[PDB]
């Protein structure tokens, strides 16, 4: 029961699946043009001279110590490029689990607490002059 | 004292003087003896395992070092054996039935008897050297829905009575006030104490239980205690009062040879009427 | 040092300000009452009153006419659209000769109540808006607060006030009934929308099933009316939900609620509580027993609807739902009228999320992992303001009235009356038979202080809400406003601990000034610097900021347990982070809220980070912009600036009192002045710090019993009984806070020469001696 | 350290659905994706169908205002990665029964 | 209220100086000490009478029913 | 011993209710009484008497 | 599916019934109607431990790392002041207050209190 | 109420040594070395552990209570009367107390030597579940002053923290202040 | 009463010729018995007394 304004995604682009290869999920700020980047670390990174922080949020999307505890399931184009199948790799149809989940998010550098301006000696109660 | 003439006060304490020849250790030793013991006290840890042809329960109990509580609470593993061997088990399968009903070499021979007398016991075992543990297995019908074993068992051991005393709870050794050498207890039994005479002189035993004194020893001695206690109140408050008042008060409540409060009851016997009228 | 500033106060006395007072602190000192009363009609909402009646919606009955096939009769739609209150105005007699402004001055001298009229937009509709009609119905003159927006005197400069014949600096902010000054004192209650953990014996006392463990949360709708939800852990491991309604409690299997919310699966139900925590059997053991019990007791309901179908059936008459209404609808009502209503009707999935969260934490309590919340600790408390309560009571009376409309009609129908919904005369025919005047009842409330309703409003007593304003001296007068207590219900309680002073109330309540005697410890006063949150700040942009901080959406992310930092806002769960990640964030927020250069960031906002601990308080992060939040200024450390602090979030902060106390890596905040922790009367007494505290207490009451300067309105003042010092002086030794309120206006006493000596032997036993001549010379003249 | 970006796909390719832990669907099951162009934000809706189950999914209106999601294919015998844009849909499984 | 007549203890008449005293701080703008010194009040017993006085009678004058404002 | 009336209006005091009133008529009006020839006032110290 | 003694249908999220409760040889979801082999799983076990506080005892104290016990001399209560014992004439008595001032002899332990 | 110069000079000296008193009391209770610095995590841990027990807490106090009492018994013993500016009989404050006219050495002593450690129903100040006595104190501090030990005297003035404490102690007797028996006796005994 | 919490009760309006007088010849207004202080222990009252003379001079 298609809602107002949505059209079926007709021609789905290609997704080359398969020390072997890994599948990652990455969050970027919506305002970031992803189509023009180069680097990526394995801490901190800058994109378009503005600086961000990369966090390994894998233990939130899944378990590090135990298998099959993944929140997300990957859906890849099927043999028609007009629909999606659950992505698998196991030759068992066991759904693919993300190898890693990364969050590229905003950071705010913090400065020091100017103790010179702020930690000031006590002053005595002022003597009244000219008594 | 005065208002209620309470039968059971919250905190009756027998006052036990001892012979001089006894050392402190022996009494301290002896204090533990007459003292009350409980299973929940000696348990290091409990580990129970359930499995599912039927619904089965393997139950591992861990105690402390035998000598320790054997020293601490003066315990023979045999009782510890026998206690579970008798009363613990009888209690144990008992409530579980109610629980269910609510839902709608010699060891091997020792293991044999209990299993016979008690339905769900498929196994018994215990640590017969170090006493470090007791462990045994239980089973139930397969279809039986889950029960929480730990809490059911948790409740039990706290209700255990490894070695209780006749109306006797805890004995405690205070400091030798005023050159007096005494043990302090809770609960009151004279008879039971009458066997400890080797350690304690009998004639110096006092208590707040005065009714029982009146019960056991009659009225006069009881009266004497009455004064003592009442004084001790003001005494702690460092407040002096003529004993004459006390004795007057004392001899008053005893005129029937019984123990009389001042209330409707104590007043009831009054030949004088109007005094009973304006009262309640 | 200090100054007498005589020439200043003289022209001041000579030349009443024609713009504004010189004593703002004085004004703000009363501000909450004004604030509490203001927003009733105010705010972009169009006033609270509109929201509530909006939340009341309609009542409908069916005439049961055959109509000439099951037909239960025509649909009468009765709805109150809007509320309106005119400033106090009086026509001359009848004939509606143009009304004139009625200054509170006359209202006293008439021995009356200073009152504006109340009016309503009443929509009369029929058969699903097949027909609709309007009218405005006079509700009568409603009592109105001084210095309100509804008060004509509002905004008027002192000089004009003189012209209107009132006190120069007059704060007002109260009610006048039968020419008597009354006002509503504040009460303390638990927090809005917060999941506290409780241990009370009364729990098991409810029934043998129950432990002494339980979770409680007090939810408050946007209208500021509240609803409270309670959970008792059954000794067998079940947990039954508890609400009350019409002062009547009912119990529910929690699962049934769970599935009723959204269409959901057991794993979802499971994965919520346990999440990654699967290794504990104690949990699994419990959780399993839960579901199996729900099974086989209700194996017939596999469907969210089937459940709801079942539900509306049970409670329909309890909500007296109209015959037309399917139990499905009736059930839809129930979730709406009851559970977590603070989240609105459509937050079901988030309600679902939160409702889980408690259960998870409920066990940690039962598991004893987490220490219990002291109920009466200052940490979890807030003030119920009068103005808010005021309309709540009104809200009731609006409702009951509207119900009474039905009764007549039903009695009309049941009498077999010839009836048409569409005759406005017949409509009006009904009106003439019904009392519309609430303002009388409102007065009657204000008269008697009696709380009378079908709804206890989660409140502990039937009366004592009012108080009689006292001008006896001035200080007694001002005292009332900063004065608040725990309710009389706690007075009967023999438990003394309620009266303990606590290190939490530091900076907020006055440790010094408190009543003695029977009230002692129950009635208490704020520090003078204290503030009260009268508004709902906007949190809209907060979530956006959170995600920018690396917060995971609580939507699709599955976590649970104290193991990692939970995050919420005003009873809304945002997501999940590690503790180590959380506190760093809470800093940045705190860093920004001070910084204040980032939008969406009102500085009133509480940041509630609790570090994880070993069996300490349950960790987490808590954000509050809600109403009624004790808030007080603290000087920062870095960008040296003022900051606002809630008592709750205070607990863990390291506060330095004086700059000399400061140690590196210790304190993040310093108090402006140590005085700030004290209160006005606490600030008055000279050098109290040299005097043993029980005195300081005792003193504070004495001032309130002194014969003071009541006010300048005496000539026009109709008040029952008063006492007037003939002549006051300015106490020489004094604290600057005196001038800051400038009590020079109201001298309470005089300076005199006193010698400390043993002479007549009469001075023994503290009796005091009077030089006889000075009396003849007029010293200490009164009247 | 350093990772080179081979390609970045801007067009609908793959999708991501959060159902619950351990979620799977029968072999045959196939999912139809749908897309609307609201402002300069892209909304997605998911609808899947098999013999006795339905599957539905939507993009969270609130998070998509500030979160953009991207699936990556990583070549560790290289310093390279291949990024594809993907919506994350909040999804449920409904029993036709 | 209004300036009292006499020093309560000294009995010395303090009244008249008030107006003149106000003038002193007004025109002369002096201290209080030399002012009262100029008024010649030696015993503080009298000084306490002036220094702490209040003209509070004033604010009363602002309400007169005897005249239409 | 009496059946209530119309669920309210309070029981009218009977002779039985008249006897035990407060501390009871014995205690209230007999065991203590208002008296004549007496006064109540504040006191003040003097060594001189 | 199998989690901590419990098993769920891989289709729906429903808890699967106990096979031991199941009469037949297979388990089918009462909802999504997915049949599962009974023998696919059997004979799970669960091991638990009691809480550490469930059974307080004296041994608990001796197991604790801190001092829970009291001897006689630590019982000295309050600072000492020079006080003539009206009983034994001692010069030192301990005291406490309420201004109601206690006194306790150092020598004979005699007590008295002073309100004045 | 003035000391001589040396009296204060004395009054300093004993009060000076009081510094590490608290920390030492802890190490013994915790069964740790006396010289364990207050920053030891285990030390800090045990405290939190201790903080969890009702009993151990009360147990801790009395230990701390004991030591500081001895402190108190030094300042007063040295300064009154030997360090007073005016001596009996000219010193009326002393003469009134001495002659038992009014008050006891306790009043004068505490108002001149110091108020010592506060006590609440045989305890110290209850701690906020934060592990902090007071927002001016980091959690789990060893100072007796951090636990309500008052080194001030009404003469020289008291710090606000100190002051805020005493307010509690004041609130005791009031709450505390907040025949039927004897009537029964007399009646029967007429 | 004072601001120090000392409550007192009038006793004898005391004819002034009897009032002991200062070196400066000043008849004290109100007399207090020092025996109140060592009980109530309110020192600032003494202190306030000082400044009272200090400022006024
Ligand atoms: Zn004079
Ligand atoms: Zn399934
Ligand atoms: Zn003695």
């Amino acid at each position: 029961s298609i809602p107002d304004g949505f059209k079926k995604c007709k021609h789905l682009k290609n997704f080359p699946l398969n020390k072997q290869q890994q599948v990652w999920l990455i969050k970027f700020p919506s305002n970031v043009d992803i189509s023009k980047l180069k680097s990526l670390p394995v801490t901190t990174m800058t994109i378009d001279k503005h600086d961000y922080k990369i966090m390994d949020d894998t233990d939130i999307e899944s378990s590090l110590t135990q298998d099959n505890l993944s929140n997300m399931t990957l859906l890849v184009p099927s043999e028609s490029k007009e629909s999606l199948k659950i992505a698998s790799t196991a030759k068992d149809n066991a759904p693919l689990q993300f190898d890693k989940v990364f969050s590229v998010s905003e950071t705010a550098k913090i400065p020091a607490i100017d103790y010179s301006k702020v930690r000031v000696p006590r002053k005595d109660v002022p003597k009244v002059e000219g008594l | 004292i005065v208002m209620t003439a309470s039968a059971a006060i919250k905190t009756p304490q027998m006052t036990l003087p001892i012979w001089n020849d006894v050392s402190d250790e022996q009494a301290d030793t002896f204090c533990k003896s007459i003292s009350k013991v409980l299973l929940s006290e000696v348990i290091d840890k409990v580990i129970v395992t359930e499995t599912t042809a039927a619904r089965s329960y393997v139950i591992h109990m861990r105690f402390f070092d035998n000598n320790e509580y054997s020293e601490e609470y003066d315990v023979s593993k045999e009782e510890l054996q026998n206690v579970i061997s008798n009363q613990f088990i009888h209690l144990l399968e008992a409530a579980i039935v109610k629980e269910i009903k609510k839902q709608k070499k010699v060891q091997r021979d020792r293991q044999s008897a209990i299993i016979s007398h008690h339905r769900f016991i498929t196994k018994y075992n215990f640590d017969d050297e170090s006493g470090k543990w007791c462990e045994f297995k239980l089973e139930l019908a397969a279809d039986t829905e889950k029960l929480l074993m730990v809490n059911i068992v948790e409740e039990i051991c706290r209700k255990s009575i490894i070695r209780q005393i006749p109306h006797i709870d805890r004995c405690v050794h205070p400091e030798p006030e005023n050159g007096k050498r005494v043990l302090v207890t809770e609960g009151v039994n004279f008879q039971a104490m009458w066997d400890q005479e080797a350690f304690i002189d009998v004639d110096g035993i006092t208590s707040n239980d005065v009714a029982a004194v009146l019960k056991t020893y009659g009225v006069e001695a009881a009266r004497n205690t009455i004064v003592n206690e009442i004084n001790n109140v003001f005494s702690r408050y460092a407040i002096s009062v003529s004993f004459r008042h006390l004795d007057l008060i004392a001899d008053m409540m005893t005129r029937q040879g019984t123990y009389l409060a001042f209330n409707r009851q104590g007043m009831e016997t009054s030949t004088s009427s109007f005094m009973k009228m304006s009262y309640e | 040092t200090a100054d007498f500033r005589t020439l200043e106060r003289e022209s001041r006395f000579i030349n009443p300000p024609k713009d504004k007072s010189a004593f703002p602190l004085l004004q703000e000192a009363v501000q909450p009452h004004i604030g509490s009363f203001n927003a009733l009609t105010e705010g972009p909402d169009g006033g609270l009153l509109n929201l509530g009646v909006k939340d009341i919606g309609e009542k409908v009955i069916f005439d049961g006419k055959p109509l000439n096939s099951g037909y239960l009769g025509n649909k009468l739609s009765v709805s109150v659209e809007q509320v309106s209150i005119a400033k106090p105005m009086s026509n001359d007699g009848v004939s509606s000769a143009v009304e004139r402004k009625v200054y509170p001055s006359e209202s006293r001298q008439r021995l009356t109540s200073y009152r504006g009229k109340l009016l309503l937009k009443l929509k009369w509709s029929v058969n699903n808006g097949e027909e609709n009609l309007f009218e405005v119905r006079d509700c009568g003159g409603l009592p109105v607060m001084l210095q309100s927006n509804r008060c004509h005197l509002n905004k008027m400069s002192p000089y004009e006030l003189v012209q209107h014949k009132e006190e120069s600096d007059e704060i007002g902010g109260y009610f006048i009934v039968n020419g008597i000054e009354k006002l509503i004192r504040m009460l303390i209650v638990q927090r809005r929308n917060h999941p506290m953990a409780i241990i009370r014996p009364s729990f098991a006392n409810r029934g043998a099933s129950y432990s002494h463990y339980g979770i409680q949360i007090r939810s408050v709708r946007p209208d500021q009316t509240s609803q409270t939800n309670v959970l008792h852990y059954l000794n067998d491991g079940q947990v039954t939900f508890r609400f009350s309604w019409r002062k009547n409690e009912y119990l529910v299997p929690v699962v049934m609620i769970l599935k009723a919310l959204c269409h959901t699966s057991d794993r979802e139900i499971f994965d919520g509580i346990i999440g990654n925590d699967v290794k504990d059997s104690f949990l699994t053991d419990r959780l399993e027993l839960l579901l199996r019990g729900f099974k086989k007791r209700y194996p017939h309901l596999q469907n969210r609807t089937q459940v709801l179908q079942y539900l509306g059936d049970k409670f329909r008459v309890v909500f007296q739902a109209s015959p037309d209404q399917s139990d499905l609808e009736v059930g839809q009502e129930v979730l709406d009228r009851i559970v977590l209503v603070h989240l609105g009707k459509d937050g079901s999935q988030d309600k679902f999320r939160m409702l889980l969260f408690m259960i998870r934490k409920l066990y940690s309590l039962v598991a004893g992992e987490c220490s219990p919340d002291n109920p009466d600790a200052t940490q979890h408390q807030e003030v119920l303001l009068g103005g808010f309560l005021y309309g709540m009571i009104l809200k009731e009376k609006i409702d009951e009235y509207l119900q009474n409309i039905i009764a007549q009609v039903r009695m009309d129908i049941n009498r077999g009356m010839a009836i048409n919904f569409k005759d406005k005369r017949y409509m009006s025919r009904v009106l003439m038979r019904v009392n519309e005047n609430i303002g009388s009842k409102m007065q009657y409330f204000l008269s008697t202080g009696n709380l009378v309703s079908q709804s206890g409003l989660d409140l502990q007593q039937v009366s004592g809400y009012t108080v009689v304003a006292e001008k006896i001296n001035f200080y007694r007068f001002i005292s009332h406003f900063r004065m608040v207590h725990r309710g009389s219900f706690f007075a009967q309680l023999k438990t003394t601990t309620v009266r303990k002073l606590l290190p939490e109330s530091w900076g907020f309540l006055c440790p010094v000034h408190t009543p003695d005697g029977s009230p002692c410890g129950l009635l208490n006063h704020f520090a003078h610097k204290c503030r009260i949150s009268t508004q709902q700040s906007d949190v809209s942009r907060i979530p956006s900021i959170l995600y920018s901080l690396g917060v995971a959406p609580a939507s699709h992310t599955f976590a649970a347990g104290p193991s990692l930092c939970c995050v919420q806002i005003d009873g809304k769960i945002i997501g999940w982070v590690s503790h180590e990640q959380g506190k760093i964030i809470a800093d940045t927020l705190r860093y920004w809220k001070v910084e204040g250069k980032t939008p969406g960031l009102p500085i009133d906002l509480e940041i509630g980070y609790v570090p994880p601990s070993t069996r300490g308080q349950y960790p987490g992060l808590y954000l509050f912009g809600g109403h009624s939040r004790m808030l007080r200024p603290v000087r920062y450390l870095p960008l040296d600036k003022e900051d606002i602090v809630g008592p709750f979030e205070q607990v863990y902060m390291n506060i330095a009192v004086t700059p000399q106390e400061i140690q590196n890596n210790v304190h993040t905040h310093v108090e402006f002045t140590p005085t700030n922790i004290l209160s006005i009367l606490a600030n008055l007494t000279p050098f109290s710090d040299f005097n043993q505290s029980p005195r300081n207490m005792y003193q504070c009451q004495m001032g309130k019993q002194t014969m003071g300067t009541p006010g300048v309105a005496l000539c026009h003042r109709s008040d029952n009984k008063l006492y007037r010092l003939q002549t006051g002086q300015t106490p020489i030794v004094k604290a600057n806070l005196y001038d800051d309120y400038g009590m020079d206006n109201f001298p309470n006493g005089f300076n005199a020469v006193v010698a400390v000596i043993s002479y007549t032997g009469y001075d023994m036993d503290d009796a005091m001696i009077i030089n006889k001549s000075a009396d003849e010379r007029g010293f200490g003249y009164g009247t | 350290s350093e990772i080179e970006i081979e390609s970045v796909q801007d067009q609908p390719s793959v999708a991501v659905g959060s159902f619950f832990k351990g979620f799977r669907a029968p072999s045959d099951t196939t999912f139809d994706l749908y897309k609307k162009k609201k402002s300069e934000k892209d909304e997605f809706v998911l609808h899947g169908e098999n013999e006795r189950l339905e599957y539905e999914g939507y993009t969270d209106s609130s998070s998509q205002a500030s979160n953009q999601y991207v699936v990556g294919l990583f070549n560790p015998e290289k310093k390279s990665i291949q990024l594809y844009k993907a919506p994350v849909l909040v999804s449920k499984v409904v029993s036709k029964s | 209220m209004i300036v009292p007549v006499r020093c309560f203890s000294c009995g010395k008449v303090v009244g008249d100086k008030w107006e003149s005293y106000l003038n002193l701080l007004q025109e002369d703008e002096l201290d209080e000490g030399t002012a009262l010194s100029r008024l010649g009040l030696k015993r503080y017993c009298c000084r306490r009478m002036i220094l702490t006085h209040v003209d509070l009678i004033e604010k009363f004058l602002r309400y007169n029913p005897l005249e239409k404002r | 011993k009496a059946q209530g009336r119309t669920s309210g209006k309070v029981p009218i005091p009977g002779v039985k209710q008249a006897l035990e009133k407060k501390e009871g008529l014995f205690r209230k009006h007999m065991m203590g009484k208002r008296v004549n020839y007496a006064a109540r006032s504040v006191i003040s110290p003097d060594p001189n008497i | 599916s199998v989690v901590g003694s419990l098993i769920f249908c891989l289709d729906c999220g429903d808890l699967l019934e106990n096979p031991n409760a199941v009469l037949g040889s297979n388990v089918e979801c009462s909802q999504c109607k997915a049949i599962y082999p009974k023998s696919q799983f059997s004979n799970l076990k669960v091991v638990t431990t009691t809480a550490d506080d469930a059974f307080p005892s004296s041994l608990r104290a001796k197991k604790s790392v801190v001092k829970t016990s009291l001897k006689k001399n630590e019982l000295k209560d309050g600072a000492t002041i020079k006080e003539k014992c009206p009983q034994c004439g001692n010069e030192e008595m301990n005291y406490h207050t309420l201004a109601t001032v206690f006194y306790t002899c150092t020598s004979c332990g005699y007590k008295f209190r002073t309100n004045n | 109420l003035r000391l001589t110069a040396e009296g204060n000079k004395w009054r300093t000296d004993i009060l000076k040594t009081s510094v590490d008193t608290g920390r030492e009391a802890a190490a013994e209770v915790t069964n740790l070395d006396k010289d364990t610095p207050a920053d030891d995590p285990e030390l800090l841990k045990r405290l939190q552990e201790i903080l969890r027990d009702n009993n151990k807490s009360g147990i801790l106090d009395a230990v701390t209570s004991s030591k500081v009492n001895a402190i108190t018994s030094q300042v007063v013993s040295k300064c009154v009367p030997d360090g007073t500016m005016k001596k009996f009989p000219c010193n009326s404050m002393q003469a009134m107390a001495l002659s038992g006219a009014k008050g006891s050495n306790v009043n004068v002593s505490q108002i001149m030597c110091l108020l010592g450690q506060q006590a609440l129903e045989g305890r110290r100040v209850p701690v906020m579940v934060s592990g902090k006595t007071l927002p001016s104190f980091k959690p789990y501090e060893t100072d007796a002053m951090a636990g309500g030990y008052v080194k001030g005297r009404f003469y020289s003035g008291i710090k606000p923290q100190e002051y805020y404490f005493h307010c509690m102690a004041g609130r005791e007797g009031l709450i505390d202040t907040a025949g039927y028996l004897q009537r029964c006796l007399t009646k029967q005994l007429e | 009463s004072s601001r120090h919490g000392q409550k007192g009760v009038c006793s004898r309006k005391w004819p002034t010729i009897d009032m002991p007088f200062s070196e400066t010849g000043i008849q004290p207004d109100i007399i207090i018995n020092p025996h109140a202080f060592p009980s109530r222990m309110t020192i600032g009252m003494f202190v306030e007394s000082l400044a009272g003379k200090a400022g006024a001079l």
